[PDB]
RNA sequence: GCUACCACAUCCAAGGAAGGCAGCAGGCGCGCAAAUUACCCAAUCCUAAUUCAGGGAGGUAGUGACAAUAAAUAACGAUACAGGGCCCAUUCGGGUCUUGUAAUUGGAAUGAGUACAAUGUAAAUACCUUAACGAGGAACAAUUGGAGGGCAAGUCUGGUGCCAG
């Protein structure tokens, strides 16, 4: 995918489609991160627009492959990474209110 | 109200420094010993422009008109339209927005209406090819200036459109210590409601003066046919010399007087360009305060720029005194080692500045 | 489900008729109106026929 | 083969673990300041005895009566400023959370993980987590070693949930002789002597200090004639961290919990606790602890008494008197509104420029490591052009770089501060910007904290730590209706983020801040005290912010598709203001208001898309603008005498309770249970 | 002292905001405004979209 | 260990004087991450002038979801009230039957745990034993995932009314 590893570190650069209207959509769950191994920008989902409110900017996320099973109605074909960790802590723990985001 | 200046010295520069600092200023004794003592119409309209692009900025003018209190706000910007008074052209009404543009909360799309040429201030093609590359070197990316209709003195009717998009956090500190190899010389001669023969006579005089060199020399012809020509007729010429490798450019320009010879105008502009290159060191003598104030507001770091002993003059001194008074910053000046010239490296500790007005 | 809390699946309750209009009983919501319009259009269709 | 492929995958994964985000270091490589270590714990966990044992081992000095910050030497290049924070003062905890770099978190063993420990963990985690290090005391009280090891393992794993996993914590056994076991203290001290720190943004962008020594400078006869109410001139002694403080008098710094001052004078002083290599180079070019506020040796200074145990073109330019024409005359031997520069006449320029030779002379792998190499290159260029000129540059234009003793004298300092100052509490000095001296309204995004029970209310006070200041405000909690408006809410949601807007001093965007409720030790109770957390997103001087009101009217004469509504407005002039407008019913059907009526005063006719009934209610949605109240109230707790139970604005529930009122209510708004009947038409 | 004066004026503002937050709500800062609740012609005095 | 010559390197009163283990534990090597600077020579041996002294050799504990083995978090009743419950089909539909309830209630059994204790041991820890306490849901409050629905005087968008998303 991005070369060697299974997971790839990257810097959150901007937040695509924050200005969309209908909440919890593909362009609202998409962000854009630049991989630090190449200095190369590429777009990537987060689950759950709440977790979009978690990840902010210049914040050292860790992506993984997305892995869709079947095609959906409104999903964007082409984005291939999701965000797993944000600055060391995991987005599922932040979402389920186990941990906090340290800075 | 707190930092106090005197006279009508450096009005737009002092306004820009007040806005970029955040320190409230008061300029007193403005044109005291005159028969219409006080401000000017272009001065008060420039203050109107500043109040229109900022937010929460209190400007008050004394009833005598010789004391201006400025308390600066934050820089919103946006899209607007300024009808400049006819006493001064839109180059004079634009250059402070070149200082203040890419450090704002919104992008800059301003439409200026008025005269677009004078012997005093900056022409539109001059300000583009001369002041835009300094900013594009200092790290703003998508900036431009369109010319919808182009005026001429003393009637104008010219419309320019300033559009600046890249809102950067602070300008990257520059390290230029060399003398750029000039690649080529290009230029452009424009004319409103006069003849293509006059345009070709200008460019012929220019090439006749510049024929003694070896580099490539090209000047374009720009007649303005039709509704985009303004009211009054006139002409002018602008010449730039480009260093293609580092992307630098020096420039000189002038317009045509009411009854002058276009070949003599071309000779004057070509000789002024060559004199500017002779008195140049990595910058132009008219570009210098822009790069100086940008290196000042660059981040907390020493920045280095090679300038010339001849380029040191009266206005350089008064600019450095104004900067020392507002930002509390000094320019250290070390002479370069090489003895065929007397260039001075200017090192400025760019103070900690951030584009704190932006939205995330 | 998938990535939705229960507080996200909250169940908002519904408001009743304002007290001063208890004569004109039972404020009608969208379900009641859609019953009304369905039946009226059935009657009008057979009348047109 | 397979071994090559599996070690290829493993090496790839560990490389992509080692990559990072580039940050600028901003610390002096030459003479770095003492790292600050802060002992935090509940009010019984023995932190005086810990600090005493650690000093006694570190320097072989029995040191009674610890009060105020205390710097000792360690190793060949380190110094440690130990600081005790009190456990009754949430303001003290907040200041320590902003300043500290290593946090010794001491927690009880027989009693498990008190709320103050949890609170400090969360406020430090919000304002940027420094290197934290747990120690666990009181382990002698455990009867059985099964209970002891169970407690050890449970504290260990809860701590690993809090901090990174494997954050080791040190177990201190007994407080035998006013000190701890020397073996465990040696291990602790070796660990904090080989601790390694990381770059943080607030430290590496702001110039700050923690004041060691403290004195006021006023005439006694001035005090006598003015009558003790006069603002007193006060000097401040201490170190310097973070960012070069500018050497020009006239700056703005915040003394935390006091106010907001420009300095009056600044003077660099050489350190009384110097580095061993500093003293080595000092003796070479010529040919132990420091603790003012506490005891040292056997002597303690009072206010005035003592207590002892029983036994050149640049300078021509920057000169201001000289006219610039005289300056250029001296250097050799107008305005700027004319953007064209001065030139020479045309015939002279042409005659000079017949020749072109004098100007024909001038004519013709990993991206992280790349960025960090660029930062390093800029740092070394900074270094060498600093080294170029010693008396001009590093004195004046570079400011006073970190790691230098400084004395700073102020004016306008309160009598309450000077009188009621007791040296157990710290005094932090942070260097503000003009952006942090100006004011406006800030737009943040925030949630109610996950361990706080009650949700926060709109227009209800909230003390918050943002920047250096700790000020109390009235926020307003807003949402944006799917990115169209900014409608206000009446409460914050319980498990997500809402926007907030509030008056107060401005700070840079992307700045994390943390707000608490009631901050009095006489009001703590047993609930978690941290209330909201978030980041300030943007700055303005004015936001538009909207509350929805819906005009409600009832129909009183219905027809097919047309009704006369009766109760929304009062006058035909009002309806004529509002006519042609868009209304709906409770029942869902749309319609417009079309014309005013004449014989009744506020009645109008409206056309709907189906036959409205009599039982229904028409409504008109409308957007009234609300405005943000301009309350601003800093704490000034150590200006106060007791320095706890600072009480500002009360909450709404407590106001109603103290004034003996009751909660408002609408019985036509409380919900009920509906059992409607199956309906049959003719 | 100056701090005493400053805390006096802030105590005054405290009392004012307490009385405001305990007192009754403005007709426009309710919801569901009716003509019997708002003042007469106040909707022409005001300005809302 | 000694003597030269190379290289770092320590103290001083300036004449002079001294210096080098990833064996055992504990660190640094990134700014982002992991077992104690514990106990003993009681076993196994070895060394001596030798029964007795010594031995980070070896042994004993502490640490942890790398792996590996065994198995708790409940069992047995007694009611009360209801009439529907489950299976198959692309369609009409077909097949079968004491089932359903956050509804009441009774005593019994027990170890996680806390410990008189004794055993274990160089001395302890753990295990194996056993007096005393120790079970009714907030007690003694097991997880991690996956498939569905519908609710508002809520918001947003498209439209050939009342619809669609
Ligand atoms: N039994 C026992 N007592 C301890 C232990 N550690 C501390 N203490 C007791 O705690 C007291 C020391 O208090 P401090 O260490 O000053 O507590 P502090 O919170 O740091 O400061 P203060 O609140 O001012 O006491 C002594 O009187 C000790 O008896 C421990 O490990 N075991
Ligand atoms: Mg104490």
């Amino acid at each position: 995918p991005f070369g060697g590893s299974s997971h790839a570190k990257g810097i959150v650069l901007e937040k695509l489609g924050i200005e969309s209207k209908q909440p919890n959509s593909a362009i609202r769950k998409c962000v854009r991160v630049q991989l630090i191994k190449n200095g190369k920008k590429v777009t990537a989902f987060v689950p759950n627009d709440g977790c979009l409110n978690f990840v902010d900017e210049n914040d050292e996320v860790l992506l993984a492959g997305f892995g869709r099973k079947g095609k959906a109605k409104g999903d964007i074909p082409g984005v291939r990474f999701k965000v797993v960790k944000v600055s060391g802590v995991s987005l599922l723990a932040l979402w389920k209110e186990k941990k906090e985001k340290p800075r | 109200k707190y930092t106090t200046f005197q006279g009508s010295q450096n009005f737009r520069l002092r306004i820009v420094l007040a806005t970029l600092s955040g320190k409230p200023i008061k300029i007193e004794k403005i044109r005291s010993g005159d028969l219409n003592p006080g401000l000017k119409d272009y001065e008060v309209s420039f203050l109107r422009l500043i109040e229109s692009v900022t937010n929460g900025s209190v400007i008050e003018i004394s009833y005598t008109g010789t004391t201006v209190i400025y308390r600066p706000g934050i820089i919103v910007g946006g899209a607007s339209t300024h009808i400049c008074p006819s006493s001064k052209p839109v180059g004079y009404f634009v250059e402070p927005m070149l200082y203040l543009a890419p450090f704002s909360k919104k992008k800059f799309s301003i439409l200026f209406k008025g005269i677009t040429a004078s012997h005093n201030d900056a022409g539109i093609e001059a300000i583009k090819w001369g002041l835009m590359p300094v900013m594009e070197k200092f790290g703003v990316r998508e900036c431009a200036l369109h010319t919808l209709k182009r005026g001429s003195p003393p009637l104008g009717g010219g419309e320019v459109h300033l559009v600046v998009d890249s809102l950067i956090a602070q300008p990257i500190t520059m390290h230029e210590i060399d003398r750029p190899i000039i690649s080529s010389i290009t230029g452009v001669a424009y004319s409103t409601r006069v003849s293509p023969s006059l345009v070709n006579r200008m460019i012929d005089g220019a090439k006749k003066v510049l024929k003694n060199l070896q580099c490539e020399v090209n000047i374009t012809a720009d007649v303005w046919r039709g509704e985009n020509s303004g009211k009054s007729p006139g002409w002018g010429i602008t010449l730039v010399a480009q260093s293609k490798q580092k992307g630098w450019s020096y420039f000189a320009e002038d317009i045509g007087d009411a009854g002058s010879i276009p070949e003599e105008l071309g000779e004057k502009v070509a000789c002024q360009l060559l004199e500017e290159i002779s008195k140049s060191a990595a910058v132009g003598r008219n570009q210098l305060p822009l790069a100086i104030v940008y290196m000042v507001i660059g981040k907390e770091d020493i920045g280095r720029l090679r300038i010339n002993k001849e380029q040191i003059d009266e206005r350089f001194i008064i600019l450095l005194r104004d900067i020392k008074k507002i930002f509390n910053t000094e320019v250290f000046l070390k002479p370069v080692d090489e003895a065929d010239n007397e260039d001075m490296i200017a090192t400025i500790k760019g103070i900690g500045f951030t584009n704190t007005s932006k939205k995330i | 489900a998938k990535l939705v809390h229960d507080v996200q699946k909250k169940q908002h309750r519904e408001r009743s008729q304002l007290t001063s209009r208890s004569r004109y009983g039972f404020l009608e919501k969208h379900k009641d109106y859609v019953k009304r319009a369905q039946d009226f259009h059935r009657k009008q269709s057979t009348l047109k026929v | 083969p397979g071994k090559m492929a599996r070690t290829m995958q493993r090496s790839s994964d560990v490389n992509e673990r080692k990559l990072h985000v580039p940050m600028v270091d901003r610390t002096p490589e030459d003479d770095p300041p003492p790292f600050i270590v802060a002992v935090v714990g509940p009010p019984g966990t023995g932190k005086t005895t810990l600090i005493r044992s650690l000093v006694r081992r570190m320097t072989k000095s029995t040191l009674n009566d610890i009060q105020g910050p205390i710097t000792v030497v360690s190793g060949k290049h380190r110094r440690l400023t130990f600081l005790e924070c009190p456990a009754d003062d949430l303001n003290a905890m907040i200041d320590i959370a902003k300043i500290a770099d290593l946090v010794l978190l001491l927690i009880d063993g027989n009693f498990g993980f008190e709320m103050e420990t949890m609170e400090f963990l969360n406020i430090a985690q919000h304002h940027g987590m420094p290197r934290v290090l747990g120690v666990a005391t009181h382990l002698d009280l455990f009867k059985s070693q099964s209970t002891l090891r169970a407690s050890k393992k449970r504290l260990k794993h809860r701590f690993w949930t809090e901090v990174y996993q494997g954050a080791k914590l040190f177990y201190l056994s007994g407080v035998i002789n006013g000190r701890y076991p020397d073996r465990e203290i040696l291990n602790l001290s070796r660990f904090i002597s080989v601790m390694k720190f990381r770059p943080l943004k607030w430290r590496n962008e702001h110039p700050y200090m923690l004041a060691d020594r403290f004195t006021d400078l006023t005439h006694p006869e001035l005090i006598e004639t003015q009558g003790l109410q006069i603002d007193r001139k006060v000097a401040i002694y201490g170190y310097l961290h973070g960012t070069p403080l500018p050497s020009a008098p006239g700056t703005r710094v915040h003394i935390a919990g006091v106010g907001d001052f420009s300095v009056a004078q600044i003077e660099k002083l050489p350190d009384p606790c110097p580095t061993p290599f500093y003293q080595q180079k000092l003796d070479d070019f010529e040919r132990l602890i420091y603790a003012p506020m506490s005891d040292v040796g056997g002597v303690l200074m009072d206010k005035d008494a003592v207590y002892i145990d029983i036994g050149n073109i640049g300078k021509l330019i920057y000169m201001d008197n000289i006219s610039p024409e005289e300056c250029i005359r001296r250097w050799r031997g107008v305005d700027l509104e004319k953007f064209v520069p001065y030139f020479d006449t045309f015939e002279k320029l042409a005659k000079k420029w017949k020749s072109v030779d004098a100007i024909k002379e001038r004519f013709l792998d990993t991206w992280y490591e790349l960025q960090k190499a660029k930062i390093s290159k800029q740092l070394e260029i900074n270094n060498i052009e600093y080294q170029e000129m010693t008396p001009e540059q590093r004195q004046r234009i570079e400011g006073f770089k970190a790691g230098s003793y400084v004395r700073i004298v102020f004016e306008k300092v309160p009598m309450e501060f000077v009188k009621n100052f007791n040296p157990k509490f710290p005094i932090v000095m942070g260097g503000l910007l003009p952006t942090e001296i100006k004011f406006g309204i800030v737009k943040a995004r925030l949630r109610r904290h996950r361990w706080h029970k009650k949700i926060l209310k709109t227009n209800d006070p909230l003390v918050l730590s943002l920047g250096w200041r700790r000020f109390q405000t009235l926020p307003i909690y807003t949402t944006t209706d799917s990115r169209t408006r900014t409608r206000m809410l009446k409460y914050t949601p319980e498990h997500t983020y809402c926007n907030a807007a509030f008056y107060g001093p401005l700070c840079s965007p992307n700045t994390p801040f943390c707000g608490v409720q009631i901050v009095a030790n006489s009001d703590t109770g047993n609930g978690f005290r941290i209330a909201a957390t978030g980041i300030v997103e943007e700055i303005d001087v004015n936001i538009e912010i909207v509350k929805k009101l819906k005009l409600v009217g009832f129909p009183y004469k219905i027809f097919k598709n047309t009704a006369f509504i009766k109760d929304m407005f009062s006058s035909a002039m009002e309806v004529a203001r509002f006519e042609g407008a868009q209304i709906k019913t409770v029942s869902g059907i749309r319609g417009e208001i079309k014309r005013a009526l004449s014989k009744p005063e506020g009645h109008y006719r409206a056309a709907f898309e189906d036959k409205i009934l009599m039982s229904d209610i028409v409504i008109l949605r409308s957007w009234y603008p609300v405005r943000v109240k301009k309350f601003y109230n800093p704490v000034t707790s150590l200006l106060l005498k007791e320095k706890t139970e600072w009480k500002g604005l009360r909450l709404t529930g407590q106001i109603r309770a103290a004034m003996n009122l009751e909660t408002p209510s609408n019985p036509d708004s409380a919900y009920h249970k509906i059992e409607r009947v199956e309906r049959h038409f003719n | 002292s100056s701090f005493e004066k400053q805390q006096i004026e802030i105590r005054k503002q405290i009392e004012q905001l307490e009385n405001e937050a305990v007192a009754e709500k403005k007709w426009s800062l309710k919801g569901e405004v009716k003509a019997k609740d708002r003042p007469e012609d106040a909707l022409l005095t005001e300005e809302l979209e």
